[PDB]
């Protein structure tokens, strides 16, 4: 909710406004600092939901399962939201080994400030003060789930044994086109 | 004919009136084939090996041995096994003075992180243009200057809230 | 750069800086953006149209599991004997084009070549 | 490299923050304008690299 | 800690730097105790014993031991039953050179006569006021300056129509 009021993002896709035009000698709105870098991510999110979907697999991301049925994920490269990430999370789930389950990375928004993080801070100065403070961030780690149908499904199995597979870097839209 | 002490002072002299353009540097951060006591130096090298970077000298001083009682309650150092005091330019040749201090401190993130087996202490270094910092990088620096003193050290550790430290005192004459 | 607002405090005034990314060529730099290679004096493969690594990555896996390895057209052998050196017998791989285990192959020019003559007894 | 002193850009791939969310009455740091053209370029670059190679003709 | 090569070469540099300054000087005319057996020279000397006088250095450079084939085609020196060669202070570290050459010739009648047995090389050496000439006695000198490098010598001597040739290739540290 970045409509809000600390913000006050006027980003909204039905206006089809593509560019924010400073003029000189006026104010520079934090709103429209905010909807500068707005337009550019949803117009790649747009770009990379031409060609990909949430899940598909870039490079990386071996799976493993021990005889617990402890499923471990490493590092990689995967579509998810409007975005290529970098997974490093090293999450772990443990899978009922039963019936279909469908592994998945689920993307968490959190906002981070100067208060919790000390290094936003003015890195002049240096130090805590008056005029310190500035913007803050917003933080996106992922996390790898079970069974949860809102994460965007990177694995499917039966009975623990793997359902459905790609040898190379999977593109939703590519393959709708080749097949 | 031979190299006299006073000598030895006035070229210790030579190297202080330089300090401004002295820095600290470390190296070596992969391991040598046994860790308790590397090799010496090989002396014809002037740079270090797997250098991390440079940092601006804090320290630069003449300095002696101390005699008690004296000189035990004047600007008091301690190194080598033995008790030092620091001595100004213009009192070189009395104090006898043929000794160098050299000094620096590393904080925080400014340089990359771990471990280091490698020492050294360079005079003459220039940054590349805009860079102003007093920690520099290998690809930060325009050009090295000449390495004076460097050695093969034991390793110790740098994280996010530790110091890291490095000093020597040299002479221009190991033995006559 | 100096900012040219007319008629503001700031006129004329220092700013940002900008970062300037050029282009030029180098020979053998394993790190370099390989624009053409050639041998022997000529061009050894075809650049037709739009290049797009990961895109034919996924058609590496589909051409050899639709149809397995095939020649187009070319790539005929020719003996020619050249006296490049006397224990030698040195022949021609004509132009041509071929797919090979997920790959097209396409070259504008013959590629010679050479084998040992048999002197075992 | 850009994290030091002339420009002090604190961007990094590995802190997964992906949005510079400026606030009023504040003072404006350089610091978050370079970073905020750096993620934005960082993630095209991203998309590209699952494209293309740094060796491709178009 | 221990020196570097890279030092010895800048510290004869600087020596080098000062040659406008520099002057020959010789002592010691009475005999040694044995003549056959002169002392070492203790360092710490400011002076030569029985001053006779100085000469401005004629020459004053670093060198180096001569090496075939790369010095078959320079400027040749021979000294003390060895050979050397030239070299300029902009090319010392890659050449290696810390050696520093020094030589002038005392003729004729030009300084006091008789026999002599102590010789070194001086730095910022001032003569008295409208005094311009080369060659002083103890008496035309203002101040004498720092006595860089001395040695000690068997007797030889002097009569008027007679010429002493005196030099030393110095290093700043004799010996390892």
């Amino acid at each position: 909710n970045f409509k809000g009021s600390p913000y006050l993002d006027r980003f909204d896709p039905s206006k089809d406004r593509t560019k924010v035009l400073f003029n000189p000698d006026r104010p520079l709105q934090q709103a429209e600092l905010n909807e500068m870098q707005s337009i550019d991510q949803y117009y790649l999110k747009n770009l990379g939901d031409a060609i990909f979907k949430d899940g598909d697999k870039q490079s990386g991301l071996g799976f493993t399962l021990s005889e617990d049925n402890v499923l471990t994920v490493n590092p990689g490269y995967v579509y998810i939201n409007g975005k290529i990430r970098y997974y490093d999370n090293d999450d772990s789930v443990k899978i009922t080994g039963v019936g279909k389950e469908t592994i998945g990375i689920k993307l968490t928004e959190r906002i981070v400030t100067p208060d919790e993080d000390a290094s936003l801070l003015d890195q002049t100065s240096g130090v805590p003060s008056y005029f310190s403070k500035g913007a803050d961030r917003l933080e996106e780690k992922m996390s790898l789930t079970v069974n949860d149908p809102t994460s965007a499904t990177i694995y499917t199995f039966m009975d623990g044994d793997l359902y459905i597979q790609s040898t190379n870097a999977e593109m939703d839209k590519i393959n709708k086109v080749l097949a | 004919a031979i190299a006299t002490y006073n000598s030895h002072v006035e070229l210790a002299k030579y190297l202080v009136s330089k300090a401004d353009s002295v820095y600290l540097t470390i190296g070596k951060s992969t391991p040598w084939s046994n860790e308790t006591n590397p090799p010496q130096p090989d002396e014809n090298a002037t740079v270090l090996q797997e250098v991390i970077g440079y940092k601006k000298a804090t320290k630069v001083t003449l300095v002696r041995p101390s005699k008690s009682p004296e000189d035990d309650n004047k600007n008091l150092i301690s190194y080598g096994n033995k008790s030092w005091v620091e001595v100004t330019p213009e009192n070189a040749k009395a104090e006898g003075a043929k000794w160098v201090y050299l000094e620096s401190s590393i904080v925080g993130d400014e340089l990359p992180l771990g471990t280091y087996r490698q020492v050294g202490f360079v005079m003459d270094l220039v940054a590349k243009s805009g860079i102003s910092k007093f920690n520099l990088v290998p690809s930060e620096v325009e050009s090295t200057g000449t390495l004076l003193f460097f050695d093969n050290k034991q390793f110790q550790n740098r994280s996010e809230q530790t110091t890291a430290k490095e000093r020597f005192i040299v002479e221009v004459d190991p033995n006559s | 750069l100096l900012d040219q607002t007319s008629g503001v405090p700031s006129y004329f005034s220092k700013g940002a800086d900008r970062l300037e990314e050029k282009m030029s060529l180098t020979v053998n730099d394993p790190t370099s953006a390989t624009i053409y290679t050639f041998m022997d004096g000529d061009l050894y493969i075809q650049s037709t149209n739009a290049e797009m690594d990961k895109i034919n990555k996924v058609l590496a896996e589909r051409t050899y599991d639709e149809s397995g390895s095939y020649k187009v057209n070319g790539f005929e052998l020719f003996s020619e004997g050249n006296a490049e050196d006397d224990d030698h017998v040195s022949v021609v791989v004509d132009a041509g084009k071929a797919y090979v285990k997920g790959f097209k192959v396409d070259k504008p020019v013959s590629t010679r070549i050479s084998v040992p003559k048999s002197y075992d007894l």
